[PDB]
């Protein structure tokens, strides 16, 4: 019942860290957007960044001021895109065979939560 | 346990086998190398040059060739072409054949 | 806890995993990425969980004051992931406990949360990202385990236990010049005696 | 490499052989004497792969160019592939010419250095001697002619030494899983008597490289090209060898 | 002729000490084909001449020097050449979090007109007082043979070398500092005051 | 096959090419040039992704006047590369690489007239 | 540091090098210069290192007390040259360290001197120009590293350790006869208290 | 004596004496000065009519403008006249002029400061 | 940047002693003069000594007085004489390779100070 990939957190004020729980096979999959006028994607070069692997520090302080009430931190998995692809040359490893199972994981948790 | 072992032939070989199944000296490998009696691992002799006997094609693709030792002085090769023969001494000086 | 290969190799972490292997006997590796040696994946192993108990005990840097961790909204609940190692309550009694990956409040029986809670956390960090001086206990203690585990040579083991007690007692000295800590004015209950 | 052995026969000393590269096709005698040099002169019996007792024409020289420029299909029959070429002087010298591009084809002027005008030296390829000694492992010889090897426990090897008797250079690569090492054992070094300038420089001696690691995943295999004899009369090996 | 004054490379002086520990003979250069016990021994120099400049000594520690960030991204970097770092007064409140300075209290990575810290910043093997440079041959000399090729009676004299050689770099920073528990410290100075 | 050289910044260009031939990385110095001589820390600022090619790392640009860099090879002649000691096997690399230091010190020299 | 070969010899020098070699077992070596043995070289690269160390230790006659580096004029700047053991200023606190081979103010962060300094500076000395019992102490030292390098004999070691124990014992001796040291009025403190 | 000397060009003079030592011939270098540097050949724009003297075959004279002749001695640095190989002997003639080629590039260097 | 080779001192009073920081190949390299008036070359044999290899000393005091300011310290190698020869009868050892080098790179150290 519980929704993993997609969690909002209330600004209360001028929070800065923000933790993401979820899993993310890349840093471009993790998209955050403030809510309370529209739907804003930060983007991810300047507006917001990852100070660590679980903790996004966004620049500005929002807040509720600039009528964004809340922000939305959710993963889109890309599915066209294979993180991971395999060549005859190369050496099979534990880092390429779950990627490849792992990936096809994620995209089922955004089918599942988003339902 | 600080084992230490040396060994003294290498006479050994290559070998094929398993590193665990290879006998003492075999070793895995060895290209131009002598294994000469008692005396040890040596650069194979040095193939000195003799005479020059042709052209790369003078000679058959697949030639059929029978050294001759008649005498302590004449000793050659009847190298066979695909078709026909040529006869050189060892000096490589060619001793041309009629047919 | 992650696969040993899903950290990014750095400088730091190159010499690391060489003294580890040297410790047997191994010679050191360039680099680890793209490479058959099974030994210097061990190493990896080895760091990372040596690591993660190093940082696990609390340290001055290490632990984070009343930091706030927030809850979603919707959910209502917050996520005890296991990247926290340590979650205590900033007063005396700590009543924060791990129910099904969530925080969990035993005192109220209730795992669902409103404004986000204060606590102290110890949080996991990379080899990287650590004082240097804990860097070097770290590799001593994963040195003896990498020997003990895979080629337990009575010699070398001797010298490494050694090294590791003074290694940790080098940690120690960091901390108490790191933590700076004053028994008369620093101290809680004391401070408040000494107002005149 | 391109060279093709037509057909090798051996009278009771010696074996006559002849080959042929993409151009040519060779005479030339491989001779198993014991200790006995293959041609005059030939400080110490060289190993040239293919030699010859050249003298040096007069008009190979020229002043403007410093270079004395040599043409080798007039010392040899004709031109050659790919392969290192040794001009070895009358005494110890040797200067090696690095195969082209073109590979002696395009190319077949070998120049060396100074005023050879009429020199004694003689012209050679290279032989690549490769000999890999196979894993270090705990080998114990029994019941005349078994020998066991301790497959239980694990073998850190710590050195090794190779034995060498009136042998020049050679170097030992050390090959690891992940890393390889070389240790050229070129001179008699630096203190020594026997580096004494001019002096021919091979001797009898033993050779100690570290080779470290698993004593079942390093390969360790000796070679060397720079036409001198190579007579490697002992090997061995340290190691530590906890059992478990 | 003797009057010559030349001195050789000292790093590599420095690593024939390591080689020659054991009784190897010297190696004529570092650069070149691989070598394992250069490496080896060029490695443990660099590793344990970073570990005993980590320790803290009165020539070490930088004093009030100033980290400025950069005048864009606001943030400053914790370089791996960084040993230590350190507040001045006490109660340290600087980490490293993603490679760069962290204040764990106030909870901001982003620092605005500079910061004074107490840095120990890393030295070559040279720049290190004659003291600590045998210290540091003598520790890697016995780290050498306790790793990679063990000798039992080796490894004692070292011991007792290293203990020696450990005593006599506390009597440079001793007598480098030159402390002074009357005038020299900080609460006892203004006490002394009259 | 001069030593000393220099390139025109042309636009914010990551990578130059070094001509000259050079023993260590340390040997090659180099400096901004454009308002005033600017040395930076070769090994942190520049990454060689090929022996000859520099890495600016990011368009350090015409902006701001640093529009020219200098490439230069000084080679230590404090610190011998190669220098002989008793007891070790004499090699034809270690007399190469010692000759080739001492005629690059020579070259550097002479072309700095 | 410097090459071993590069000192010239002396009759002191041949008869350290003959007592190294002799702690081995190996014969006395007539001459050191022109000679293909590898022992005596290297006991010349033992003596030389130990003759630094203990050089490096301060010593009354040893010590230079204010002695004045001079800079050159035009580049401002000390040479520290690897031939000064220690550079310590005359006062309790030194203020002078090494930066890039040359003499620098870590207080003032800078390396730009004028009108030159005074400091306490340790010069290496040849292993003559040294006090005769403190030529035995170095021989000492130098031929128990030189038999534990290169023939590690038990029995002999031992006999070394408490040679070399005692030879400590008469350098300290000659260091207190030679430093005359008075506590009540050489010492600095005591001198101005003993007033009258 | 200075590697590096020029020459007052004197009109029809042919031959012109340099007094410098040099390894090989290929080291000199000839060039001619007054309008713009011009490199000549070694063996058709002049001839060594000796090791001590150079003569002009085409008397480039005061001419087009050129109104002095430089002659000065550069040793190729890329250019060895002796290698040193793993195997083979290291005479002592060798091992000499690996010392003084290396010294005639810094020899070089001193003379044009 | 630094000059190496040459460096002055200066005399500020009756000094004795002035330390020497460049490397030499051999005495007579190095070579001392006075500054202030004329560049007065001092000879070996008694105008100055060494009694340290790092070390010269003066005998008169110059100081202030003759005019002579500073003293100045510089190496000059000789390039026509060469330290080490090499015969076929000798035997190759550190001291003579070393000097070989060497020697070639202190003249290049004077020529590129010099500049």
């Amino acid at each position: 019942n519980v929704i993993k990939t997609v969690l909002t957190y209330q600004l209360d004020g001028s929070n800065r860290d923000f933790n993401i729980p979820f899993e993310y096979l890349a840093r471009k999959f993790v998209v955050v957007t403030l809510i309370g006028v529209d739907r804003k994607v930060l983007t991810i070069n300047t507006d917001y960044r990852f100070a660590t692997r679980t903790t996004i520090s966004l620049t500005k302080a929002w807040g509720p001021a600039d009528g964004y009430t809340t922000i939305e931190l959710r993963r889109v998995t890309s599915t066209t895109d294979r993180l991971v692809d395999f060549t005859d040359g190369s050496i099979l490893r534990a880092y390429d065979l779950n990627v490849a199972q792992i990936q096809t994981m994620h995209v089922a948790e955004e089918a599942r939560d988003l339902t | 346990a600080l084992i230490s072992q040396s060994i003294k032939n290498l006479k050994g070989g290559i070998s094929q086998q398993p590193d665990i199944l290879r006998y003492p000296d075999q070793g895995s490998r060895q290209v131009n190398g002598w294994s000469s009696e008692t005396e040890g691992l040596q650069k194979r002799p040095p193939l000195v040059f003799l005479n020059t006997l042709g052209d790369n094609g003078a000679l058959g693709q697949a030639p059929y060739i029978h050294l001759i030792n008649r005498d302590e002085h004449e000793q050659y090769y009847a190298v066979f072409t695909g078709s026909g023969i040529r006869v050189f001494d060892l000096s490589g000086n060619e001793k041309q054949v009629r047919y | 806890m992650r696969s040993y290969d899903m950290n990014v190799e750095t400088a730091a972490e190159l010499s690391a995993v060489n003294d580890i292997l040297a410790s047997i006997g191994e010679p050191p590796v360039s680099t680890l990425e793209g490479d058959a040696n099974a030994d210097a994946a061990n190493a990896r192993r080895i760091l990372n969980k040596i690591n993660r108990q190093i940082q696990s005990r609390g340290w001055t840097f290490n632990i984070e004051e009343g930091i706030t961790l927030l809850p979603d909204v919707y959910s209502n609940l917050i996520v005890y992931s296991d990247d926290y190692l340590s979650l205590m309550s900033t007063s005396g009694q700590s009543i924060y406990v791990n129910r099904g990956g969530y925080v969990y409040d035993r005192t109220s029986q209730s795992d669902r949360f409103d404004s986000g809670i204060t606590v102290n956390i110890i949080r996991l960090r990379d080899y990287d990202e650590m004082p240097e001086c804990f860097r070097y206990w770290i590799v001593t203690k994963a040195s003896r385990q990498f020997n003990n585990r895979f080629f337990g040579a009575p010699e070398v083991e001797g010298v490494l236990q050694e090294e590791e007690d003074e290694a940790r007692r080098l940690c120690m000295e960091y901390e108490m010049d790191y933590g700076g800590y004053n028994m008369l004015d620093g101290d809680a209950f004391t401070s408040g005696l000494l107002t005149r | 490499e391109n060279v093709q052995v037509l057909a090798c026969q051996s009278i009771s000393s010696d074996m006559y052989v002849i080959l042929r590269n993409e151009f040519n096709t060779f005479l030339a005698r491989i001779s198993f004497t014991k200790n006995a040099i293959d041609l005059q002169g030939e400080p110490y019996r060289a190993f040239m792969d293919m030699k010859i007792r050249y003298t040096i024409p007069s008009g190979t020289y020229n002043d403007d160019t410093f270079t004395t420029s040599i043409h080798i299909p007039t010392i040899y029959g004709a031109n050659f592939g790919r392969g290192k070429i040794t001009v070895l002087e009358p005494d110890g010298k040797i200067t090696v010419f690095e195969q082209p591009t073109a590979g002696w084809n395009s190319d077949p002027w070998l120049r060396l250095s100074g005023n050879l005008e009429g020199r004694m030296v003689y012209i050679g390829f290279n032989i690549n001697f490769v000999y890999e000694f196979s894993k270090f492992l705990i080998k114990q010889t029994a019941d005349d002619g078994s020998t066991s090897t301790e497959d239980i426990g694990r073998l850190q090897l710590r050195r090794a030494w190779v034995n060498y008797e009136n042998s020049g250079t050679f170097d030992i690569y050390v090959e690891n899983q992940s890393s390889n090492w070389k240790y050229t054992m070129a001179g008699a070094r630096l203190g020594s008597n026997t580096l004494r300038a001019g002096r021919l420089n091979l001797g009898t001696g033993q050779y100690r490289f570290p080779v470290v690691g698993n004593a079942k995943f390093n390969t360790v295999y000796i070679l060397s090209d720079e036409t001198t004899p190579l007579n490697i009369i002992g090997c061995g090996w340290e190691g530590n060898y906890l059992r478990r």
